């Protein structure tokens, strides 16, 4: 067992600011023969494979921006990012290769930006779905910040809670906003009992819910 | 160009076996150790195994988590890496990556995993392979102008993953593909795309959906309505 641990588990930093993250090994990774620390850092952006940033604790891989600096020795290591850029959003892993290989649990780096209101769109069920006896109503909430958001579905004015499924994207690597999709699924029979379908979004960027709706009749 | 490409992932029943493969090119294969690393959905990377290079006699090592159950091997004639997986369990569900590991004999020796494949996904479950239904999301009404948001709903499939593109990848900006959500042993995901009003419906917008486990290929044009 070489046990690897990282800190913090997550944090958020504004573009242009400095980021520090830590990695501990349960035993020294310093090879007294080679004089090298067998410690590497990897960057994994949302939906990508890991990418090598640093090895031998402090040697930057060719191609990696010089704002990334590894330091430390023995059982304690640090990855520092000066002037964080929006594209740096990712999970960062350290990894020992002194004795086979073991990854730490990762540090998730998110980016802080100015609050942004969501753009909200509602979509009725497609004729192809209704033909098969189902009816899904979809609401997209795009490009907002911070991540915290609430969606309420109302059918003919009353709130509907079951049949709802929600999903959030990771932060965007360009504009540092988030997005979310909410899908309400009904039988076609239940869908045809009602007229008004409403997606209501509660976000800190305004005091009134953002409300998008359509009428089945229309 | 160093190239690593995993294949072989898919749905396997608990207790079952699966062999993953990794095709390599762009470097002298026998010069390098090769590693397999996995990552369960939403969890940390986990190193599983390596096989050493020629100088080291192609010997193998394994993490405790898979020793006795998995076997790593290599074909040096065609530059392939394999991972045979036996006695699979739910906890083995994950994306599996192959990575080029060290060449200790080189004067340029550095100790890292410097190149990684795109990964191949494995799901260990008794649930049934189910292809997605793909439905168009077109607006029912809108203001007098500007940008328009469309989408596709990819509903009721198993297992992960699916791929979604728009106009065969040619629409990439302004796309959001939402992570799939599991409910009652079927996944649902959605994808939105936002384009200028002046370009749709005058120009075609189509979502392209693939579900490897069922060999599904769908093109769905988003028509006004
Ligand atoms: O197990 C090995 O063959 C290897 O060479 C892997 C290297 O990454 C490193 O762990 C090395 C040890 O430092 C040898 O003591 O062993
Ligand atoms: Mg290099
Ligand atoms: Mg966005
Ligand atoms: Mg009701
Ligand atoms: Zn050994």
């Amino acid at each position: 067992d070489i046990v690897m641990t990282q800190s913090p588990s997550s944090l958020a930093v504004s573009a242009g600011e400095k980021v520090t993250m830590s990695c501990k090994s349960s035993q020294s990774l310093l090879n007294s023969r080679t004089r090298k620390n067998y410690l590497a850092w990897y960057q994994q952006k949302p939906g990508q494979s890991p990418k090598l940033l640093i090895y031998w604790a402090s040697t930057r891989e060719s191609g990696v921006p010089d704002r990334f600096t590894g330091s430390g020795s023995g059982t304690d290591f640090t990855l520092t990012i000066s002037s964080v850029q929006a594209e740096d959003l990712a999970v960062y892993y350290c990894k020992q290769s002194y004795n086979l290989r073991t990854f730490g649990g990762g540090t998730k780096l998110e980016l802080k930006r100015a609050d942004a209101a969501p753009t909200v769109s509602i979509f009725p069920p497609s004729s192809e779905q209704l033909t098969s006896g189902g009816a899904s109503v979809v609401c997209f909430l795009n490009n907002f910040y911070p991540k915290s958001i609430a969606v309420k579905w109302k059918i003919d004015g009353s709130e509907r809670q079951n049949g709802v499924l929600n999903s959030w994207t990771d932060q965007d690597k360009k504009d540092s906003t988030y997005s979310m999709s909410s899908t309400l699924t009904l039988t076609k029979d239940e869908y045809e009992r009602h007229n008004s379908y409403t997606c209501e979004a509660t976000h800190k960027t305004s005091t009134s819910p953002i409300v998008k709706s359509f009428n089945r009749n229309e | 160009e160093v190239k690593l490409v995993e294949s072989g992932g898919g749905l396997v029943q608990s207790g079952g076996s699966l062999r993953l493969s990794c095709a390599t090119s762009g470097f002298t294969f026998t010069d390098y150790y090769m590693s397999w690393v996995r990552q369960p959905p939403g969890k940390a990377l986990e190193w599983l195994a390596f096989i050493r290079n020629k100088a080291k006699g192609y010997t193998t090592e394994y993490s405790s988590s898979v020793k006795g159950r998995f076997t790593i091997s290599r074909d040096n004639s065609q530059s392939f890496l394999y991972l045979q997986m036996n006695t699979l369990r739910a906890e083995d569900s994950a994306t599996y990556y192959c990575a080029r590991d060290i060449n200790p004999g080189s004067d340029g020796y550095y100790d890292a995993l410097d190149y990684w494949g795109q990964g191949t996904s494995v799901t260990v479950s008794r649930a049934k392979t189910t292809p997605p239904s793909v439905y168009p999301l077109a607006p029912g009404s809108a203001a007098q102008n500007s940008m328009v948001t469309l989408g596709c709903l990819v509903k009721g499939y198993f297992p992960e993953p699916v791929t979604v593109t728009w106009n065969s990848g040619s629409l990439s900006s302004g796309v959001h593909t939402f992570p799939a959500v599991l409910q009652s042993d079927l996944y649902t995901l959605s994808s939105s795309v936002t384009v200028p009003s002046s370009t749709w419906p005058s120009e075609t917008v189509t979502c392209n959906v693939a579900h490897p486990a069922s060999s599904t290929k769908v093109d769905k044009k988003i028509v006004p309505r």
